[PDB]
């Protein structure tokens, strides 16, 4: 059996009972028995009395999560649960799929989602092809600016070209905070690309200033991770156009959709396990009594979980709950306020849909660099 | 307003006096205008449990900070766990009073979180202080392999690093592991005399039984260990005189409530002065939305400096740790603990007091016994390092010179004696030649001893990069001598810049160039044949040589090797048998070897002078007391003549 619940949007009445009806989608070699939960809102007790009672009422053996109006502090509940009660967990989507470093050590969380390594090598893939090599490096006071800080450096050591930095920049870019500080910092800044790292509010009032102090103008172009951003269907406004982010594949799919691929993914699982040793294991679910040793049948069953591969799409989860080789794909906002595919990314090799970098100025008309030409040839 | 705090306390006796305490600073705190107020609840084994009680709290009142403590249960890493769960939710500010682990100041997985002890990674800070006091240069670093365990090492690493000291080889153990042993017997052939133990209680207990039982704890050999490896099971099988450290308040749970009590009592004013007066949610259920003033209370809290409590003043660190804690160093004299030293908040200060070091001695025991034996790495060459089978008796067949004469040879050890296919046949074998008597001439010299082993994998040495990484690996004799698992080089090893960034060579005591072998116009600026590749004629070498970065840094020559990169062989021999039965066509090297093969083996010319110029030296890690010692002998054999009497014997029997 695996358990599905949703959060956080829509009533997706139509939608949990499109996702109960196939109970038996042959998406698999045996279907395991499908079963649905909703929670009406994301909270401490909520979740846990939910998750604690399905799985105690229904002796279930994985569960699928999804996400909610992205608001963080949440995948740290579904480790310590995975931790305590033993039950392989996976993350589908939302802001619940935002890779977790440092979890528990008996945890079985499988998130997918990529960590800042991955995605800054994405990112300096496509300032090499460019050749802009500049590096404005801005980043706010948040949790994890110093994993962000290290990596940069240190995938800066990891490729061909100097990759002369200019300046890295730290500021308050909350709530509440003195704006003219900030404002009399950035309006000192010369480089014509900046890598910037923080929030979705942190990311409109950084970018709202650098519209106010003139660092927003067909001069210079931006590059954020895939934390900004937000929902990736509605771009709010003074987000710069041209504005370049790195996210994985399915990011156009449908809800339903990414829950098929969930419990693809755990019947594949078990279906793999089947052929080592014939057999499903026993669920351990209770939350109530909380016991449970190190056991190794679960651990075996969790470690044949990690690689599996189904419909031409290699999924490969490394020892922390990331999955590792995925295929990214670059995107930007286009001139009409609208995000669209810019670059693939397959194997290690970049791809772009343009061989220049479309420029565009404040009443539209693609302005052309004076000083750069085309050049024809043969063999 | 009632502003209301909660805490989490143990056994409930604790609860009383925090009441006590918390109306006594009601007291002496405040100017009648805000009142705080108390409550508290027990701890319970289920963390789920936990949790629900946690917001049943949360629920019961309007809390603006949480107090936690450790209850009797030894099981100290997730006991404080499920609080600062459903607290950091909405940003709740929480404080741990006795809890020492260095995975809750990671401040992008417990969100809110706050101690008023330093963790266990803090106590590197007085190993490097005590380590610059005692001058000790030579470090063995032996840390468990857990997060825990490789959170230390980070810091003092950071710290050598800093000053550049690159401490020497660390250890990592698989922590709950029997059987230790192997990783004392590798470190055991060091030359440090000091090592630094962290690591579980019960870890400890099996690393001192294995020191015992190696002798590891003989005289002169010093410890020194951290606070939770000296107490518990480990305290009856420790080794007699060993540094050790303890704090001062530690598990007292009494002096911390009222500091704990004292410092957020002061900071409630600073922020209810701030017009933020947004009361927390009121609902483990009603809202599902965080504190919109709860970074502000963390930020005004952090940064609260006390002014005297009972354990001192305290401020907090940019991380959340407690900061300025200051210890009391601890000795181990006959199976009873007496201090000898206090640490300060930087410096440490000694106390009236001896120490006792593991020996029994009474002057401080300096490290680094210096070595008289060391290994030696060699290869196979023609001219230079000759490799023959030993006699069936097991010595080397006794030979003479022509002029009435020995020839010396030594026994040596190396590789599986078939280099295509063999697991592990490590037969020794006997070498001889002219390298060799220049090695025998300088341990006579010098009064070192020597153990002469060959190389595993048969290259001389180059730098590539390992897949799925960017950090580049030496391979082969580099590799070897970097490792550790040699500490000199002696072979025809040539000197150039990628070598020079990691080795301290000596003077050359052989010039020498590069020339082309074929069987008997090749120029050496650029032929037609070279530069555009053939179907006939092959330009390669043999791998992971010299020549093959030289060609791989050219542009033109890079076409060369990159149409050469299909060839590429594994020794000298291999080339010289191609070469010599028209299979092979080109081969570049080295003009002393080529020039011996070529008078040696007739019908062999070579082609053109020698268009490079570079020289052979012996090679030693970096900063080694035998650099100049060897650079001078080896000078004072080239003005005696020595030199010239040993070519004349070895490199032209009169051709
Ligand atoms: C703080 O000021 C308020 C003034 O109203 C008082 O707090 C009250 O403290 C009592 C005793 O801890 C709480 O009673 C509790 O009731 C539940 C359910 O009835 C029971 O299960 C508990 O064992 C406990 O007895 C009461 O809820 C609480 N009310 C409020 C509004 O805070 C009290 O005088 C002052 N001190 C403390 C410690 O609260
Ligand atoms: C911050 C700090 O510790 N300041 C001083 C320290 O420099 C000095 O060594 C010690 C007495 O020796 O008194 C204290
Ligand atoms: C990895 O994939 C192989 C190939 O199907 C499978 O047999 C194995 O169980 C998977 N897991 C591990 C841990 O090898
Ligand atoms: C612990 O703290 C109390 C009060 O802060 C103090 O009186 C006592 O000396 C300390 N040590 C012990 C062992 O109780
Ligand atoms: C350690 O604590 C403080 C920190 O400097 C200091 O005032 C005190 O004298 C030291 N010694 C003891 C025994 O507390
Ligand atoms: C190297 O030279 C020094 C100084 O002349 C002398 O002690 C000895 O010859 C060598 N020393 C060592 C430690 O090998």
């Amino acid at each position: 059996t695996v358990a599905v619940v949703f959060s956080s949007s829509g009533p997706p009445q139509a939608q949990f009972r499109a996702r109960l009806t196939p109970q038996s989608f042959l998406d698999l070699p045996l279907e395991i028995q499908p079963l649905t939960v909703g929670v009406n809102t994301t909270n401490p007790s909520s979740l846990l009395t939910q998750i604690c009672g399905l799985l105690g009422a229904a002796h279930v053996h994985g569960i699928v999560f999804e996400d909610n109006v992205d608001t963080e502090a949440v995948a740290q509940i579904l480790d310590f649960i995975s931790s305590q009660t033993h039950v392989p967990i996976l993350s589908i989507s939302g802001g619940s799929a935002v890779v977790l470093t440092p979890k528990e050590p008996g945890s079985a969380f499988l998130q997918l989602g990529v960590s800042l390594e991955q995605q800054l090598q994405v990112l300096f893939k496509v300032l090499e092809e460019y050749d802009w090599s500049a590096f404005a490096v801005i980043t706010s006071l948040h949790p994890g600016h110093a994993l962000f800080l290290e990596g940069v450096r240190a995938v800066a050591d990891a490729s061909h070209v100097s990759w002369r930095l200019l300046d890295v920049v730290t500021l308050e870019l909350g709530p509440g905070g003195p704006r003219a500080r900030t404002q009399r910092l950035l309006r000192q800044l010369d480089a014509p690309v900046f890598v910037a790292y923080c929030s979705r509010e942190e990311a409109e009032v950084l970018f709202a200033e650098a519209a106010q102090a003139g660092l927003v103008g067909p001069g210079h172009v931006w590059l954020v991770p895939n934390l900004a951003l937000g929902s990736t269907d509605a771009p709010p406004a003074t987000f710069p156009v041209g504005l370049i982010s790195v996210v994985t594949e399915s990011w156009r799919l449908s809800l339903r959709q990414k829950v098929r691929d969930g419990v693809a993914i755990l019947a594949l699982g078990a279906h793999s396990y089947w052929r080592q040793h014939g057999t499903l294991p026993a669920p351990a679910g209770d939350c109530r009594v909380h016991p449970g040793p190190v056991s190794p049948a679960r651990e075996a069953f969790y470690r044949h979980l990690l690689n599996v591969t189904w419909e031409g799409r290699d999924f490969s989860f490394s020892p922390g709950g990331y999955l590792v080789q995925p295929t990214m794909v670059v995107i930007a906002l286009n001139r009409h306020r609208l995000w669209e595919m810019v670059g693939r990314w397959e194997h290690g090799v970049l791809y772009m849909k343009y061989p220049v970098w479309p420029r565009y100025s404040a009443s539209l008309q693609p302005v052309v660099d004076s000083r750069h030409l085309t050049v024809a040839t043969l063999e | 307003k009632i502003v209301n705090i909660g805490a989490v306390l143990s056994t409930r006796k604790h609860e009383q006096m925090f009441r006590e305490a918390v109306n006594q600073a009601n007291k002496r705190h405040g100017s009648w205008k805000i009142q705080l107020n108390a409550t508290s609840v027990t701890h319970k084994p289920n963390a789920i449990q936990m949790a629900l009680s946690v917001c049943e709290d949360l629920i019961s009142s309007q809390v603006y900070a949480i107090l936690v403590s450790h209850p009797p249960t030894p099981n100290d890493h997730f006991t404080p766990t499920p609080v600062s769960y459903t607290a950091g939710f909405y940003r709740i500010p929480v404080l741990g009073l006795t809890t020492r682990m260095s995975i809750y100041s990671d401040k992008s997985i417990h969100l809110s979180f706050l101690r008023t002890v330093p963790p266990y990674s803090h106590q590197s800070s007085v190993w490097f202080e005590m380590m610059r006091v005692y001058s000790w240069n030579h470090i063995i670093l032996l840390v468990s392999d857990d997060h825990e365990g490789r959170a230390a090492q980070k810091r003092l690493e950071t710290l050598l690093e800093e000053r550049e000291s690159k401490a020497e080889k660390v250890l990592q153990f698989d922590p709950g592991t029997k059987n230790v042993t192997a990783l004392l017997m590798e470190a055991k052939e060091l030359e440090a005399r000091v090592i630094i133990l962290s690591a579980s209680e019960d870890d400890a207990a099996t690393v001192y039984r294995a020191a015992a039982m190696l002798n590891m704890t003989g005289s002169g050999y010093v410890w020194l260990v951290g606070e939770r490896e000296i107490s518990g099971n480990a305290l009856r099988y420790a080794p007699d005189g060993i540094l050790g450290l303890q704090l001062i308040n530690g598990k007292n749970e009494s002096a911390h409530i009222s500091d704990a009590v004292g410092v957020v009592a002061q900071a409630v004013h600073e922020l209810l002065e701030k017009e933020n007066i947004t009361d927390p949610p009121r609902g483990c259920v009603g809202n599902t939305n965080i504190w919109k003033t709860g970074p502000l209370f963390k930020r005004v809290l952090m940064s609260s400096k006390y002014a005297d409590g009972v354990t001192g003043r305290v401020e907090f660190n940019e991380d959340g740790d407690r900061k300025f804690a200051n210890y009391s160093i601890m000795n181990l004299q006959n199976r009873k603990l007496v201090q000898v030293g206090i640490y300060n908040g930087t410096h440490v200060i000694p106390n009236d007091r001896k120490i006792i070091w593991p020996g029994g001695e009474t002057e401080k025991p300096r490290g680094y016994q210096m070595s008289t034996r060391l290994k030696i790495v060699t290869i196979h060459q023609e001219p230079f390092v000759y490799v023959k089978p030993t006699l069936s008796d097991g010595t080397c067949k006794e030979e003479f010179t022509v002029n009435g004469d020995p020839v010396k040879k030594v026994i040596c050890t190396g590789p599986n004696d078939t280099s295509p296919g063999s697991p592990r046949h490590t037969v020794p074998q006997c070498c001889y030649g002219f390298c060799i008597d220049l090695l025998i001439k300088l341990a006579r010299t010098m009064n070192f001893t020597y153990e002469v082993h060959l190389v595993a994998d048969g290259k001389f040495g180059t730098q590539e990069r390992v897949n799925n990484s960017n950090k580049k690996e030496w391979n082969g004799m580099m590799g070897e001598l970097l490792s550790g698992q040699a500490d000199m080089i002696v072979a025809p090893l040539t000197i150039n810049n990628e070598r020079a960034q990691y080795i301290e060579f000596s003077k050359p005591f052989k010039y020498q160039g590069l020339t082309i072998l074929v069987k008997k116009r090749i120029t050496g600026i650029n032929d037609p044949r070279l530069r555009n590749p053939s179907d006939k004629f092959i330009y390669a070498t043999v791998k992971q040589s010299s020549v093959d970065i030289y060609f791989r840094r050219q542009v033109e020559l890079s076409t060369m090797y990159r149409h050469m990169e299909k060839h590429n062989y594994e020794s000298a021999a291999e080339a010289i048998q191609a070469v010599r039965d028209n299979k092979l066509h080109a081969f570049i090297w080295d003009s002393a070897v080529l020039e011996f093969e070529a008078s040696q083996k007739c019908d062999l010319v070579t082609t053109g002078e020698l268009f490079f110029r570079s020289g052979f030296g012996i090679g030693m890690r970096k900063d080694s007391p035998w650099k100049q010692n060897v650079s001078l002998s080896i000078l004072k054999s080239h003005e005696n003549g020595f030199m010239e009497d040993l070519d004349k014997t070895w490199v032209r029997y009169q051709e």
